[PDB]
């Protein structure tokens, strides 16, 4: 989520993702902890058996066969963490997330109900306004002439600068806002 | 559930009774003198007691007595055991009468089959 | 009726003589007073109508429509004052004048006692609506929408004029009372078939009938908020009122000539609900919902039973109020984000709670939710259609299911979900907008409380 | 959008769309609230065959059990007054065909 | 409802799990020990460590981000940032 | 004290209003409130006229 | 009462909840036993089921085959 | 071996089972790089507009505008009467109408015949 | 009660059985009935007495409007608008009265069904026959007039029915 | 039609229930199966037994859902029996409440669910019904017992499988009192209701012993 994706997944990344998915589905099948440990050790034994192979064509064929075997043998109802996309508690608090631009439309009386918070909010707003020009200058200086080849962003190269395009990342609503 | 279903379906439905068409023989066929069933409770009594039409069988008087017993001893909802047992026994007797009717129908049907087979054999010979 | 007609003709000079900053206040106050005065027409007789004079009369069918029009004028004033902040004083006064002229023509149309005066007035309602649309519309398609609306209505209604003058020459009078008492059966001949076609087709185009309705999406999408409110709330009810008026002299030919229109109405109700299921524009969704409800009203009028007329009247009133409220809500959303795309703005429930409540209530009334007058009318029409035939229940059930589907789809898409991140100009809802929604919704619930006032003469 | 990657930092996380990318023609029906085309553990043909076979077998067995009902070895229940002629709404003037139940 | 997490608590829990890992020597394990450069593990071991941390803290780490966590301090920082822990 | 204030208002006032509405308004038009007639058993005393509904005949008792 | 969270340890319990759970389980079992002691006919039946085969043709009104 | 998975339109083929996912030409890699570059350029433009502090309002989406325009206002200019469109329009527009007409006409004819012969149960039918 | 007419709205005499307790246990229903009478019945009765005393000080009356009979559509000449108007109004008033008669009979039927309870199929046969006759007459009168019903349409329907009856009688006598 | 619909509903829902890993899903399918049983009861012309079962099912199913919610809230919004375990001794009161509810649901011979389900099964066996419907009803009762056992086994028996940070705490007076009130009803309410209502149907006094004990045998 926080990391910019690459153009493709390498063979190592593909096999590692397959390994993790197979272990998760095996844990779904093997409910008990000792049984899961036994069969996870067996699965890692298989992976270590095929770990050393110089023929990339044969390695790719083995990966394809392993993927087909996993798809046949997957759990129809695998365990999903509650906050994971398939989970039962996914996106439950998205209705409680309110942004700071919505915060600044308050009535003067509502603002006066929280005197100390809004002084620091004004300080943050001034800090944001005093850095945008330097951020855009840095962004346009370091980009290739053709255009951005990836979604990764540069850090602050100077002592007094902030990383470009930081406002919404920094001020995103909390995971349990209300 | 029962053996009669097996006999009727995986067997001779002609000899087994038909529940929807029963009875198929005259009530006096085999009974020289047969007494008609006696009804204790009257139509007006059942109507006043507001018995459901499914409950207005020949065991209705015991049901009326049970209802009267339950109404009088209201807070004590455990003081109608004798009336409940009497009603249950009357229902049991009615059920065994129905069972006797079914068995009589079955054996009359098989006797008719035996007689017709004997007549067919005699006609052949 | 002069006690209501003259105050409108006095609304005109008051608006044109008022100050540059008091036009909205004066117009709203006096429109509300006129509506309060017009509330007195609901006291009707059970035998006959209220015959004020030789020219105007009021009936149990005309009274609710007049009250609806008089109550609708101030709401249009509020919405117009919302969207015309930067306009010049003369143009604001011209807009208010157009609205007042439209209200005056509608009142006279509903109270007219002759078919020819009724025709003249209900054709006179075209000019203010066309001017409003083609002058204060926002997008380019307003000109095309105005052309489509105008020419559909006129191509429908000119044969009605010819048939009306022919009927007057044949029978002696176009007075509604006389043509009701002196009615004679309409024999099955080609000439009678074509006269029936002329009258019914004019009012069907006004309804609109399925296959003759594209002008409705074109106009309602491209009209300003006041035009959208008046077009759906009242101007669609002229066809129903006319059909309920003229069917006195079309019997028994209506028994044989109603089949194609009934089939069109039912199948087009299904088709327009399905179209609502897949609309990328909110105003278009509301417009096609209006088309479906008016198709149901057409079915009721065509089957023509005493239970169908009451349902038709109740459904007309309920649909007017509900469609007006829905258009107002969509207009507030549009003024927030300056676009009509449905998926552009989301999370409006967590950004604007009271507007989410208004949306929920409007969508609940849009689908037939008991004991709302929407459900009362729909249920009466369904019962009459069931007595007519026993597959109409299948068609009505399909329509109800799809109606609930698309209403809740609109509600969920607009209000629920997570807010759009880049839309940060959504200011809190105004007291004006909240009052507009409240004044839209409270009369509907009060009419639910007292339902005999909108069930028409057949009650 | 259900098939689209859930862990990516989409501009519109609920719709799973990016700003500026071309939009599918049928996006209106492919949202996460509507028709889902994500791969299933079992093949579509196999699922259809299993569901159809189950429902067809259940209907066939219901018909079989209807033509072969289950009951108890008892006779019809007996009621006192001509099978309760008057209590079921019979006409008092007309005389019903007598129904007599005997002892056994 | 649940007590809030803290940076010290997260660090203690991750070091607890890592010390319970058999392939890691508890004595030479520090908060800055690299899993492959100075602990001698490999890709599968790192995947298993990430899965153990997910089971410990009750939330899933996506594969795009999990591959880059090569240090207990990096794991602590990732968990704190995702759970909005600032103290 | 809170339960007492809750009890008088929330329970006492509605029951007063509803009893007043039922006794003098609802039960002022015919057939508004219809009670299923009480069940009458043999050997009973009808209180309207002091009537004695007699007992049933002798049961053919078993055991 | 305040219950402190435990890490990898059995949760702290309360004597009140322990005794309440035991009391309600004992109440259920006592009720079941007490009910079965009094009216076991609800479970085991109350009246014998006749065997139709033991009924005589004389009492069922069946004449001999020859007659 | 293991039974194969047959993809359908409502149950698509998973990425891990796609045969083209394991046969990568060098041109496929540059195509993926170009796709990533396009996505990155669009993301950069959107993020600049999004994080601009002086911006108040909605970031208009040309893709969304194109989609809405193509769905409604661009259909008729690109429509041509072909045999396929003509047959489909005639069927889907007229066939249901005549089908329902036949159904309702037959039902009403049967009901009217029953009424005329006087053997239709219409007792208590007061409301109509 | 004297608010309505016992002949128009009959109620069979109410036979309430006398209580015959058979146990020493107190009756919670009796105790709660006594509490309800003490807490609710007396206050509402006092309030109603006060209100009715207030009403008796300003006693005024309202009357029932009486309409005389007028010549009907059978006597009205063709296209005589005044006579047709009078006859149509009288016919509409009679139609309303007939609708209310049917409503009264339906109320009788519902009340009798509810009162009889479990024995409604037999004891309500008297009110079912009256409802059947009234519904038959009302249907023969105003069965299929339509939305634009009128005295002329009702008269035409009656003429058609009379002609059909005459034809049937002639065929039977032939 | 009603009998067939109820039979197929209860069978299909129980069959789906016996293999679900979400506790709320399992309880929902149990509710659907009980609704199918009620529909079967209506189809055999026993409307009052259906109402009695409605009341009893309301009691013990509400209690079961409350216990499941307590388990879910104690384990930080975890709804998977594959992650529950050890709760028999971890949570005493919810354990005993769930055990009592499952005993009542399956038809323990003298609990709240006994006075309705047992009579329903007896009336189904003793009536002129569809043989397939009767068979499906019996199989549905067996599968009801099966999924109740599955819930108990995978939620309370064995070793813990939840995350190590134990936040288990069921000492809240609100939860305890609500479960207590719904727990007394799951034991005594059926007896009182059955013994207070008037006789509204003819009892099945005479029946074969194996048919009398069918519900217990299949359970
Ligand atoms: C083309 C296929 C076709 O004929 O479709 C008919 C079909 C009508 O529905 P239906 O249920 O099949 O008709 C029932 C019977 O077939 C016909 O009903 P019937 O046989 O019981 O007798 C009634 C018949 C008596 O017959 C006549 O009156 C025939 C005399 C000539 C009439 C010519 C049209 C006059 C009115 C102007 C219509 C403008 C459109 O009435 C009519 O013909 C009504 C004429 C008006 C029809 C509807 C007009 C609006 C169409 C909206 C969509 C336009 C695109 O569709 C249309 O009429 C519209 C689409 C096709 C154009
Ligand atoms: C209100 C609710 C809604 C109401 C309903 C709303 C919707 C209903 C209204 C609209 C209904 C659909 C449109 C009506 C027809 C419009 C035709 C049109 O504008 O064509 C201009 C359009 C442009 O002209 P073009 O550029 O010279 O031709 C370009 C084509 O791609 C050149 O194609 P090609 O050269 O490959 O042609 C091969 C083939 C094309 O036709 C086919 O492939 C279809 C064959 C089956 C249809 C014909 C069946 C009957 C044939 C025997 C008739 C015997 C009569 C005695 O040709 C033929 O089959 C020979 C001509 C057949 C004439 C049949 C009538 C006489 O021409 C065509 O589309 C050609 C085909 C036209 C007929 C298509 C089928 C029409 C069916 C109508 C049923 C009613
Ligand atoms: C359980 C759920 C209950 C929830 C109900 C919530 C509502 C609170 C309880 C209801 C209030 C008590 C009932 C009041 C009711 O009886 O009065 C109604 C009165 O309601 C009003 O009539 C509704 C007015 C509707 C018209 C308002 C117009 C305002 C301007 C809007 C114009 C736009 C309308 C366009 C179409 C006309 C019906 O008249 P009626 O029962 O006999 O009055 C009895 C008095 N009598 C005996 C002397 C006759
Ligand atoms: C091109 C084909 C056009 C077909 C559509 C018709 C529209 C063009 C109108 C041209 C006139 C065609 C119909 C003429 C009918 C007619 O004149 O006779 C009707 C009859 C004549 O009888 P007499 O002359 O008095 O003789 C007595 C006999 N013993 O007069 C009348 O009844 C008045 C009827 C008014 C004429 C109505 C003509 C239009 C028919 C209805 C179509 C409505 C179109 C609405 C458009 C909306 C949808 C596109
Ligand atoms: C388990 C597998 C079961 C397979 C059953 C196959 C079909 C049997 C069959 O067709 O039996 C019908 C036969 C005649 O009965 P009938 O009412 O005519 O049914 C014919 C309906 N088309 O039915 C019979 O011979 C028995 C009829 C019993 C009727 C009982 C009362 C109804
Ligand atoms: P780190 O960088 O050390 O990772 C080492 C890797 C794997 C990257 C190697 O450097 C490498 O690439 N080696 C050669 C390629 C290779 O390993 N090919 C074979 C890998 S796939 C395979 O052999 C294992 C698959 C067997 C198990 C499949 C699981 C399917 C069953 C799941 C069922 C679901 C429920 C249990």
């Amino acid at each position: 989520a926080f990391s910019a994706p690459a153009a493709y997944l390498t063979h190592q990344q593909k096999v590692l993702r397959l390994y993790k998915r197979a272990l998760r589905h095996l844990e779904s099948w093997c409910v008990h902890r000792d049984k899961y440990r036994y069969f996870a050790c067996l699965m890692r034994a298989r992976f270590d058996e095929h770990k050393n192979e110089k023929d990339m064509v044969k390695a790719t064929q083995l990966l394809r066969q392993a993927e087909e075997e996993f798809w046949y043998g997957q759990h129809p109802q695998p365990y999903i963490f509650p906050e994971s996309p398939g989970g039962t508690s996914y996106e439950r608090y998205e209705c409680y997330k309110v942004p700071e631009w919505c915060l600044d439309d308050w009535h003067p009386s509502e603002k006066a109900m929280y005197p100390d918070y809004f002084a620091k909010r004004e300080q943050w707003k001034r800090l944001r306004r005093e850095s945008w020009e330097r951020e855009v200058k840095q962004l346009q200086e370091e980009t290739p002439p053709g255009g951005p080849r990836t979604e990764a962003l540069p850090p602050a190269r100077k002592e007094g600068d902030l990383p470009p395009l930081w406002w919404h990342i920094v001020t995103r609503p909390r995971e349990r806002p209300m | 559930m029962g053996a009669h279903l097996a006999r009727r379906y995986l067997g001779d439905a002609s000899k087994e009774p038909d529940p929807l068409r029963m009875p198929t023989f005259p009530p006096d066929y085999g009974f020289p003198e047969r007494k008609e069933r006696e009804m204790v409770a009257t139509q007006q009594e059942m109507n006043d007691a507001q018995l459901m039409l499914q409950q207005r069988d020949y065991c209705a008087h015991y049901l009326i007595q049970l209802l009267k017993c339950k109404r009088d001893s209201f807070p004590n909802f455990l003081a109608c055991k004798h009336e409940q047992h009497d009603w249950d026994y009357c229902e049991h007797l009615d059920y065994v009468k129905r069972m006797k009717e079914f068995e009589r129908e079955r054996r009359l049907l098989q006797r008719k089959k035996r007689r017709e087979q004997r007549e067919a054999e005699m006609a052949r010979g | 009726m002069l006690k209501i007609i003259i105050p409108t003709t006095m609304l005109l000079p008051m608006t044109w003589m008022s100050k540059h900053n008091m036009i909205w206040i004066n117009a709203t106050v006096h429109s509300l007073l006129i509506s309060l005065i017009s509330l007195s027409l609901l006291n009707q007789l059970g035998e006959n109508s209220l015959n004020f004079s030789l020219t105007f009369f009021s009936d149990s069918l005309s009274a609710p429509l007049l009250v609806l029009t008089t109550w609708l004028l101030p709401l249009m004033l509020m919405a117009s004052q919302s969207h015309l902040s930067k306009e010049t004083t003369t143009r604001k006064k011209l807009y208010i004048t157009m609205l007042i002229l439209l209200q005056l023509f509608l009142i006279m149309t509903f109270t007219a006692t002759e078919l020819i005066l009724f025709y003249i007035l209900f054709e006179a309602t075209l000019v203010p609506t066309l001017i409003i649309i083609t002058r204060w519309g926002n997008q380019t398609e307003r000109l095309n929408a105005g052309l489509y609306f105008l020419f559909y209505t006129l191509a429908g209604s000119l044969p009605l004029l010819v048939a009306l003058v022919y009927i007057q020459n044949t029978t002696g009078s176009l007075n509604f009372l006389i043509i009701h008492y002196w009615s004679h059966p309409l024999s099955n001949s080609w000439s009678n078939i074509f006269m029936w076609l002329a009258c019914i087709m004019a009012f069907m185009v006004k309804m609109p009938l399925y296959g003759l309705h594209l002008w409705l999406p074109k106009a309602h999408v491209e009209a300003p908020i006041a035009g959208s409110m008046v077009l759906a709330a009242v101007l669609l009810k002229l066809g129903g009122y006319g059909m309920m008026r003229i069917t006195t002299i079309l019997n028994p030919l209506t028994n044989y000539m109603a089949y194609p229109f009934l089939m069109l109405s039912m199948w087009g109700m299904i088709m327009t609900s399905s179209i609502c299921l897949r609309q990328t524009d909110l105003k278009s969704l509301i417009a096609y919902s209006s088309v479906s409800h008016m198709a149901l009203v057409i079915v009721a009028i065509m089957i023509q039973t005493p239970w169908s007329f009451m349902g038709a009247t109740a459904l007309m009133i309920a649909h007017g109020l509900t469609s007006s409220m829905l258009f107002c809500l969509a207009n507030t959303n549009y003024e927030r984000v300056h676009s009509r795309t449905m998926i552009l703005a989301r999370g409006l429930q967590t950004l604007l709670p009271l507007m989410a409540t208004w949306w929920l209530v409007a969508s609940l009334t849009n689908l037939a939710l008991p004991p709302s007058i929407n459900l009362i009318g729909e249920l009466f029409i369904i019962t009459a259609s069931f007595s007519w035939s026993n597959i109409t229940i299948i068609l009505m059930g399909m329509n109800m299911m799809i109606t609930a589907l698309y209403s809740l789809y609109m509600l969920i898409t607009t209000q629920r979900g997570k807010y759009t991140h880049h839309i940060n100009n959504i200011k809190p809802s105004f007291t004006r907008e909240n009052a507009l929604m409240a004044l839209h919704i409270l009369p509907l619930l009060l009419l639910t409380l007292n339902p005999k006032m909108i069930l028409g003469p057949l009650y | 959008q259900q098939e689209r990657d859930p862990w990516y930092d989409w501009d519109h996380p609920d719709l799973r769309l990016n700003w500026g990318e071309p939009i599918h023609w049928d996006l209106d029906m492919y949202i996460r609230n509507r028709v889902d085309t994500s791969p299933t553990p079992v093949s579509w043909n196999t699922m259809c065959k299993h569901l159809f076979g189950f429902v067809a077998f259940m209907l066939f067995m219901f018909w079989v059990g209807e033509i072969y009902p289950s009951y108890q070895p008892v006779g019809p229940k007996q009621y006192p007054y001509n099978d309760l002629y008057l209590e079921r709404g019979g006409d008092p003037t007309k005389e019903p065909e007598p129904v007599v139940h005997y002892e056994i | 409802d649940a007590p809030p997490l803290t940076l010290e608590a997260i660090k203690d829990r991750v070091l607890y799990v890592l010390k319970l890992y058999d392939k890691i020597d508890p004595e030479k394990l520090s908060v800055n020990s690299h899993f492959m450069k100075d602990l001698g593990l490999d890709s599968l071991d790192q995947v298993e460590i990430i899965m153990a941390m997910e089971d410990e803290f009750g939330f899933e780490i996506p594969d795009i981000d999990a591959e880059k966590l090569m240090c207990p301090q990096e794991i602590v920082d990732y968990i704190a940032d995702k759970k909005d822990v600032y103290e | 004290y809170r339960h007492s204030i809750f009890a008088v208002t929330h329970v006492l006032i509605p029951v007063w209003i509803i009893h007043y509405y039922l006794k003098y308004h609802v039960t002022a038009k015919p057939y508004t409130v219809v009670e299923r007639k009480p069940r009458i058993f043999p050997g009973d005393t009808i209180l309207e006229t002091g009537e004695v509904i007699p007992l049933m005949k002798e049961f053919p008792d078993q055991h | 009462v305040h219950i402190e969270p435990r890490y990898r340890q059995f949760p702290q319990l309360t004597r009140s909840q322990l005794i309440q759970a035991e009391f309600f389980s004992a109440t259920m079992w006592f009720w079941i036993l007490w009910r079965f002691w009094h009216d076991s006919d609800a479970v085991l039946g109350h009246f014998p089921y006749p065997d139709p085969s033991q009924w005589t043709d004389e009492e069922l009104g069946i004449l001999p085959d020859d007659e | 071996s293991f039974p194969k998975y047959k993809p359908s339109r409502l149950a698509t083929l998973p990425a891990t089972l796609d045969p083209a996912e394991y046969d990568i030409s060098p041109e496929t890699r540059k195509a993926q790089a170009e796709r990533l570059a396009i996505r990155s350029r669009l993301k950069r433009e959107y993020l600049l507009q999004y994080n601009d502090p002086n911006r108040l309002g909605v970031i208009e989406d040309p893709a969304l505008i194109r989609w809405t325009y193509a769905r409604s206002a661009n259909i008729y200019p690109n429509f041509r009467p072909t045999p396929k469109t003509s047959l489909l329009g005639a069927l889907f527009g007229i066939g249901p109408l005549f089908f329902w007409y036949y159904v309702f006409k037959t039902d009403r004819d049967k009901k009217e015949k029953l009424i005329q012969e006087g053997k239709l149960d219409q007792t208590f039918n007061i409301s109509y | 009660p004297d608010s309505w007419d016992k002949d128009v709205y009959p109620e069979p005499p109410r036979r309430t059985p006398a209580p015959a307790p058979q146990t020493s246990l107190p009756n919670p229903v009796t105790y709660l009935t006594k509490i309800f009478d003490l807490l609710v019945d007396r206050p509402v009765t006092l309030a109603r007495e006060f209100i009715e005393q207030q009403h008796a000080k300003n006693r005024y009356y309202y009357y029932h409007r009486e309409f005389r009979r007028v010549p009907d559509i059978t006597e009205c000449e063709e296209k005589d608008i005044l006579c047709m108007f009078e006859a149509e109004m009288q016919w509409r008033r009679d139609y309303k009265v007939d609708q209310e008669i049917v409503n009264i009979i339906q109320e009788r039927l519902k009340a009798c069904q509810q009162r009889e309870g479990e024995s409604y199929r037999q004891n309500c046969a008297k009110e079912l026959e009256q409802f059947t006759q009234v519904s038959k007459a009302f249907q023969d009168r105003y069965s299929d007039l339509g939305a634009h019903y009128s005295a002329r349409k009702c008269l035409a329907k009656q003429k058609q029915r009379m002609l059909a009856e005459r034809k049937a009688a002639k065929e039977a006598a032939a | 039609m009603t009998l067939c619909l109820g039979a197929i509903t209860t069978l299909f829902t129980a069959l789906c229930a016996i293999t679900q890993n979400d506790i709320k899903k399992i309880v929902a399918f149990s509710t659907s199966s009980q609704l199918g049983l009620m529909m079967v009861t209506i189809g055999i012309n026993q409307p009052h037994l259906a109402f009695l079962h409605i009341c009893m099912h309301a009691f013990f199913k509400a209690m079961l859902f409350m216990c499941s919610g307590s388990i879910i809230h104690s384990l930080n919004d975890e709804q998977d029996i594959r992650k529950m375990g050890g709760l028999y001794k971890a949570m005493p009161f919810t354990t005993t409440a769930l055990i009592i509810g499952s005993l009542a649901l399956t038809g323990m011979p003298y609990l709240t669910g006994f006075y309705s389900k047992d009579l329903i099964i007896e009336a189904v066996n003793m009536s002129y019904t569809n043989a397939w419907a009767l068979l499906m009803t019996l199989i549905a009762t067996s599968l009801t017992a099966a999924y109740s056992t599955r819930i108990i086994f995978f939620a309370f028996l064995g070793k813990p499988r939840f995350p190590p940070l134990v936040l288990i705490n069921e000492n809240n007076p609100l939860l305890i009192n609500s479960i207590k009130r719904l727990l007394i009803g799951s034991i005594f309410a059926g007896f009182i209701i059955s013994n207070n209502i008037p006789p509204m149907t003819v009892p099945n006094t005479t029946m074969p012993l194996y048919m009398k004990m069918t519900a217990l045998i299949v359970t």
